[PDB]
């Protein structure tokens, strides 16, 4: 669906590194 | 905005005063300070609204953190570091610094051991140096083993809770934030859900909801500061950002065991209190829930940022080169949609 | 721009005058006038850029059509007339309408039998009326055995190879324009490649090519005057539309035996002779070639056309609503990339 | 691709009803 498809959020943060704890 | 300074147990007094808070141009009123017990705090979070919650215990165990505690027990990892001659640490992605040769960052990036970075700042403090650090660094399985057994004893029943309430996917990151009194880090939003933990010193909150796009002025989504304000809040360019005279801010002041909900694409802007000493904070950041299956009209404010985001990215893919963007969109609305 | 006026066989004298044409406020130089079988005219035709062709015998049996040859022969279909107090034909999308209820064509269509037209034509003429009928209708199967006759005995052989060479699509339609003196159609680019058959009476054509997006001001994808100029080409509205001040065209007069190559994309102005007596013309309508498998960078100005256009229909559609494709268009950009 | 996607043509043309001739 063009309607879902430009709604999708990113994930994008103010951080270099990403990582979860273990 | 953020009411009267609340008063310490034991009859020690406020915990900080009007004048260690930095002067800006727009108003503000309160983020509600609520038990996450009140019934108006779920709501709130299940309407993706700020709220500071007050008696979480979600980073009890950090509460006793301070500079030697970290020193002695956090390990001899690397941390990154941010420098500058600014109390502004405005936020860039590197690997965008590519597509914009002219962006010249006013602060920068150092990996460096824990003890480094405390003897960098006393020695800053000695020499009464106008330098100022940041240090901010996502947790991992490096830290010693009683920084883990601190984050263990975080409060994982209450947040693992709120994570399946609202239907967030999965915690992405810990991200420890250690600054020096009058450090800001400038307006702009995540796309992530976040609750926010104040472990030491006080920290000025200022929000500004998704339906403030219009007058905050993100930089285009290719340059290295996508998704920070373009407008200096100190000396605001009202010919350039002339809605930036429409702002609206809610504001709150947090300190040790507060912790707030900032919702996704949410704006804020933190301060860490002038003359306040320094601050520490670690932060839950959680993916959003995803998007509904039937999309509800008319759409949320949030939801157009998405599209706007997405058409930006599309274009810079489809042209082959970010630079066309900014040609082609005002080609498009010139004279024909302004 | 279109040279002196040829000189017919006979010494008929020059088919057309200077006074016959339109006044306007941009400059123009001549479409190439050249034979098929001229090699640079199928360079130019490669290169998708316009040219005469004088010799193509492309609708040679319909060179003897008039309108009592059509009217005893083209049978008793329905054709669809266009009506206006003005020189002004503004094609219009009757299915977008509903997206701009403030809309109001100035010309009317109206389904009649050729007969009727006929006569409308004569009952103006004599009563001396300022009303102007513009007839435009694909012809199909319909029409009477003796236009079929002559449609077979078009160059199919020629225009076949055409097709194959440049590799198009499939001939979609043929278009029959029949117009009185002084109509004009006014610009306007099309989707589909072109070639533009003269068959009766003299049309000054005008084209622009699609890098001048930019000085021509296209209406909205979603109004119903989609792909036409908003421009008004005799009170050209500088402040609205400033670079049409830089507008420069390419233009010819095609007569009878005459073929355009119209290049998809390529804006273009056409007018009936003033005092030239009726119009005829059949044009031929191919899908283009298809997007290459491997696009090449920097793009051709028709394709940022096309991605513009998409780009307007993908937000109508996630929107849920084609007038706020302006206004978050104009978010996108407002301080952020203009 | 985003870009094939993007750069697609349509077919519109100045006529309210289109046919081919058989
Ligand atoms: O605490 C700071 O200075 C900055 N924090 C954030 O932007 C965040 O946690 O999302
Ligand atoms: O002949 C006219 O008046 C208009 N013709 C066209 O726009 C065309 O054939 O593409
Ligand atoms: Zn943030
Ligand atoms: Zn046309």
């Amino acid at each position: 669906d063009i309607a879902a498809l430009l709604i999708a959020a990113g994930a994008d943060v103010n951080a270099h590194a990403k990582g979860a704890f273990f | 905005g953020s009411g009267e300074p609340r008063e310490e147990a034991g009859a020690l007094g406020p915990a900080w005063d009007e004048s260690q808070l930095r002067s800006y141009s727009f108003p503000t009123r309160p983020i509600p300070r609520l038990s996450q017990s009140d019934p108006r705090a779920e709501e709130l979070i299940e309407n993706e609204e700020p709220v500071v919650l007050t008696d979480t215990n979600l980073v009890y165990p950090a509460l006793k953190w301070d500079l030697e505690y970290l020193q002695e027990n956090i390990g001899n990892g690397d941390f990154s570091v941010y420098s500058a001659s600014t109390h502004k640490f405005l936020y860039y992605d590197e690997k965008k610094m590519a597509n914009f040769q002219n962006f010249k960052p006013r602060s920068n990036r150092e990996e460096m051991k824990f003890h480094e970075f405390v003897e960098k700042l006393q020695d800053i403090q000695q020499r009464g140096g106008e330098e100022r650090l940041y240090l901010q660094q996502t947790l991992n399985d490096t830290v010693g083993r009683k920084i883990v057994m601190d984050f263990l004893g975080f409060n994982w029943n209450w947040i693992n809770k709120q994570q399946g309430k609202r239907g967030w996917g999965q915690l992405t990151s810990n991200l420890l934030l250690i600054g020096m009194e009058g450090n800001v880090t400038p307006a702009h939003y995540d796309e992530q859900q976040n609750f926010f933990a104040q472990i030491k010193g006080y920290k000025r909150c200022i929000l500004f909801p998704p339906d403030q796009f219009e007058c905050l002025y993100p930089y285009p989504v290719h340059h290295p500061c996508d998704r920070q304000s373009q407008v200096d809040f100190d000396n605001p360019d009202y010919e350039r950002f002339p809605n930036f005279q429409n702002v609206v801010g809610y504001e709150t002041v947090v300190g040790p065991g507060d912790v707030l909900y900032i919702p996704m694409y949410w704006w804020h802007h933190i301060e860490s209190l002038l003359n306040g000493g320094i601050t520490i904070t670690v932060n839950f950041w959680y993916k959003g829930a995803p998007t509904p299956k039937r999309i509800e009209y008319p759409l949320k404010a949030h939801q157009k940022v998405a599209i706007m985001r997405n058409i930006e990215k599309m274009l810079g893919e489809a042209l082959g080169n970010p630079q066309e963007v900014g040609p082609l969109l005002n080609t498009m609305i010139k004279g024909r949609y302004n």
